[PDB]
């Protein structure tokens, strides 16, 4: 008897097993951007800057 | 003279100073020229 079940629990452990396609998707978008101006000034003989 | 200024005077007008063409002269008669450094500027 025990074997007539044991053989009945293995029966249904022994399925097979479906196997997943893990398929991932990774985007990343960088945009930059900048202006960077401006006047200096200056005069070296008695120094004075801008 | 103030310090919440970016410079203080009299590190700028000594540095204007170190900038000038120095003249080294030794008489009897040579006289020698040189120009400054601007690093203390």
């Amino acid at each position: 008897d025990i074997m007539n079940a044991m053989l009945e629990v293995i029966g249904q452990l022994d399925i097979r097993r479906a196997q997943v396609l893990i398929e991932a998707l990774i985007v990343e978008m960088a945009e930059g951007d900048g202006i960077n101006l401006g006047v200096q000034w200056g005069s070296l003989e008695s120094g004075s800057v801008i | 003279q103030y310090g919440n200024t970016g410079a203080s005077i009299g590190n700028v007008m000594i540095g204007l100073e170190e900038a000038k063409d120095t003249t080294q002269t030794k008489a009897v008669n040579e006289t020698t020229t040189t120009k400054g450094d601007y690093t203390k500027l």
